[PDB]
């Protein structure tokens, strides 16, 4: 009989029932979030068991379907998730042993054991613990030495799993028809739909060294700067002949420079802008801050809640024994059903929080009229973006001004914007280098050019090269410092985290062109303006209905990856460090080590 | 307490009464009264001779389905509306009676069928609908699925997905010697005026 006709039932009857099944998991995984207790585990797990079951009986009957011929490009997409053979291509025997591998890698990464040796009993974690002693200190013979016992104990354990590991999960891949592993990571950035709209996945291997040297002189200024603060603390152990140490960062890995911004301040006569005693004043609890905020989604013309958030959602004040997870999350649990879980208190960072998950919030009730296996954006690097615009463009002076929780007097110079400038560039600009590091590392290690042996010397080398971080003491093949990290064991790309820059300044500087605002950026909002919110509800409805690279063009001028924001945004940052490092030398080689 | 369902809708016949189209129209509980004929005021004032009523349980925003002249999958398979309306839908809340903790199940929808239906037709009957070339020759198989699919039912979910029972009216605008009616006029009495009395 007829092929193209009959899948329109198949698909017609799956999403049905996929759509309150998966209600009723997110229902139980929000109770058990909201309820720390044994009475409130069995259900989730029989809903998780119950619904692994339930994909794999209507994804084994879409291989029939030959996904050559039918015509519309809506259902074949929608045919083409449940086409996926996912990891039940290999043996029992097999998928047996890299499920356990896989479990086992994340049980291990979280006991994570270290005690002094002069006194044995007292071991520090991951955790609270051995995270403060680098968090916040002032020492030099104490940071390297805990970067030296956590990169010490935990990677000799992982490196033999993470061996068999990564050669298992890579023939696992080679069953569906790709090259490596990295086109199972890469198949979401691309798309074979409308003629000019087309992309390939060998186009962003070439494609993401392109975009990033353009802007390394902002990062060779910052790192010149950071370098010429550090010398002013520490004693002789920073060399301008190098570059920056590797304990000195702030973190274990140095992904964020949040915790040198204290130590690398311009001028410390001026503080911070900070408004939470402006709150704490005027008795504003959380539901005020809930109520205060969701008005800014109001005035540029966007939906009103739903009624049932209010009350469903819990707000805040866990309190009693009735125990809550606390992590900022915002749940769509399908149905016209969405929930936040947070614990809100009365933080500036949490009022940008608060603003970050009803972003989401909002974000997921855009697309609520796509189908189940189209309630997704097209690619996920969007969610990131649309919840921390707001986040950016919420803490202008004029905006806070404007809500009538700062005086109308306030006298902000040049100075007092410098630091908000350096605040987020630190922030922002500093963990791209490291982004591009670890998945183009990951990329190049599952093509597997190189050997067994070659595998640790490549990482330092390459890391002085770009990221420019010495050797703080010598470590030999048989040690493993990436396994010690969050999505390097758990298999979690890390590519979610550098597009999401350039698309969070894209969506601002061109919500910005069309908002009668003029001079800086930093100073940019689309509050009060209804033109700001036409142009960006165009795209948020569309969810995976169409390719990411269609959308990006009736919100921004083009669609192509290209990091104009970056250099226009911090424009008065490289104002002013390119007239401060006028005597100092900018660069490193890649021969200078703090014992060498 | 209970309604039928919307693939098979009960039929209520009623005639030789005295109509009242007043507290119908003045209570604040209706969510829906928009209708298309004579107007919601005036209908104490024509004479019919029976009244039809239909009832059906759907899920929220889907009661927009209901209309003359509208498709989808309740207009279309499950109940046809007549292009040339004579009656009028209401429609209301009806959250705190169709919905129960943990989903209810009891109210199914034929999702499958072969044809378009006619204007006030019923198919009750319940067989496994045949997509292609395929009989299933048995109980249950490929190319085989059961029209007849539960809603799901519980206190929350939003609005577009709440239960909303719907009541529909049918007057037929026959020439006969029509009965059902309604109250004219209470008009006081005078008395040695010269009036005009009726
Ligand atoms: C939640 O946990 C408490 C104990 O912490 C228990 O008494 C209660 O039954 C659980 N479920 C609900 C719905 O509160």
């Amino acid at each position: 009989s007829t092929i193209e006709e009959q899948a329109k039932t198949f698909l017609d009857k799956f999403n049905h029932e996929a759509e309150d099944l998966f209600y009723q998991s997110s229902l139980a995984s929000w109770n058990y979030n909201t309820n720390i207790t044994e009475e409130n585990v069995q259900n989730m797990n029989n809903a998780g068991d119950k619904w692994s079951a339930f994909l794999k009986e209507q994804s084994t009957l879409a291989q029939m379907y030959p996904l050559q011929e039918i015509q519309n490009l809506t259902v074949k997409l929608q045919l083409q998730a449940l086409q996926q053979n996912g990891s039940s291509v290999l043996s029992e025997d097999k998928s047996k042993r890299l499920n356990t591998i896989l479990n086992t890698m994340s049980t291990i990464y979280s006991t994570g054991k270290v005690c002094n040796p002069d006194n044995p009993q007292e071991c520090l974690l991951l955790e609270p613990g051995l995270n403060e002693i680098m968090a916040n200190s002032l020492d030099y013979n104490e940071r390297l030495w805990a970067w030296e016992s956590w990169r010490s104990e935990v990677g000799k354990q992982l490196r033999p799993l993470y061996e068999e590991y990564v050669v298992l999960k890579n023939e696992m891949a080679r069953a569906n028809h790709y090259e490596d592993y990295g086109d199972y990571w890469r198949g979401d950035y691309e798309v074979n739909g409308v003629d000019g709209y087309d992309y390939s996945r060998g186009q962003l291997i070439e494609d993401v060294e392109h975009t990033f040297e353009e802007i390394k002189p902002l990062y060779e200024h910052l790192h010149a700067y950071v370098r010429a603060k550090l010398m002013n603390a520490y004693p002789s152990y920073i060399s301008p002949i190098g570059c920056l140490p590797a304990h000195l960062l702030g973190d274990m890995w140095g992904r964020f420079w949040t915790n040198l911004y204290s130590l690398t301040v311009p001028f410390g006569q001026k503080p911070n802008i900070d408004v939470t005693d402006a709150m704490v004043d005027q008795a504003w609890d959380a539901q005020r801050i809930f109520k205060e905020a969701e008005k800014f989604f109001v005035s540029v013309g966007l939906p009103n809640m739903t009624q049932g958030f209010w009350e469903n959602s819990m707000l805040t004040d866990p309190g009693n024994v009735q125990k809550a997870v606390c992590h900022p999350t915002a749940w769509d649990l399908g149905k016209g059903d969405f929930r936040i879980l947070m614990c809100t208190k009365v933080t500036m960072d949490d009022f940008l929080t608060a603003h970050h998950e009803m972003g989401h919030i909002q974000y997921d009730m855009a697309y609520a009229a796509q189908p189940f296996l189209l309630r997704n954006g097209a690619n996920e690097g969007f969610h990131e973006a649309v919840g921390e615009i707001m986040s950016l463009s919420a803490a202008t002076p004029k905006h806070l001004k404007s809500i009538g929780l700062l005086s109308p007097d306030f006298q902000e110079d040049n100075e007092t914007e410098i630091n908000f400038l350096l605040k987020q560039a630190l922030t922002i600009v500093g963990t791209l280098p490291f982004t591009y590091m670890l998945e183009k590392w990951r990329w190049m290690v599952f093509k597997g050019e190189i050997p067994k042996d070659q595998w640790m010397k490549k990482w330092w080398e390459m890391k002085r090269e770009i990221v420019g971080v010495v050797e703080p003491v010598p470590h030999d093949e048989t040690y493993c410092d990436p396994a010690s990290l969050f999505h390097v064991s758990n298999d979690y790309s890390f590519i979610r985290y550098y597009t999401r820059t350039l698309y969070q300044f894209q969506f601002q500087e061109a919500l910005c062109q069309a908002a009668k605002h003029e001079g800086p950026l930093h100073k940019c909002d689309i509050s009060n303006s209804t033109e700001a919110g036409q142009k960006l509800f165009n795209m948020l409805r569309l969810g995976k209905s169409e390719p990411w690279t269609l959308a990006l063009e009736n919100v921004v001028g083009a669609k192509n990856m290209n990091v104009r924001p970056l250099l226009n945004y911090f424009e008065p940052l490289f104002t002013w460090l390119k007239d401060q490092n006028k005597n100092s030398f900018v660069g490193w080689s890649t021969d200078w080590s703090p014992y060498a | 307490t209970r309604f039928a369902s919307v693939y098979a809708w009960n039929r209520k016949r009623i005639s030789n009464c005295v109509a009242d189209y007043s507290v119908l129209y003045n209570s604040a509980s209706f969510s829906t009264f928009k209708c298309y004929g004579v107007s919601p005021t005036k209908l104490n004032d024509l004479c019919f001779t029976n009244v039809y009523a239909d009832s059906f349980v759907i899920r929220g925003d889907e009661v927009r389905q209901i209309a003359p002249g509208q498709t989808g999958k309740i207009a279309d398979y499950n109940y046809k509306l007549p292009d040339d309306f004579t009656g009028c839908v209401i429609a209301w809340n009806s959250n705190n009676l169709d919905s129960k903790v943990g989903g209810n199940y009891n109210y199914l929808y034929r999702l499958f069928r072969k044809s378009n239906l006619k204007p006030f037709e019923r198919d009750i009957s319940t067989e496994i609908y045949q997509a292609g070339s395929t009989p299933c020759n048995g109980v249950e198989g490929f190319n085989c699925y059961f029209p007849l699919q539960s809603y799901g039912f519980q206190p929350t979910y939003g609005v577009g997905y709440q239960p909303y029972r719907v009541v529909v009216l049918s007057f037929e605008l026959l020439h006969a010697p029509a009965t059902v009616c309604g109250p004219k006029k209470s008009t006081n009495l005078v008395k040695n005026k010269c009036v005009n009395f009726n």
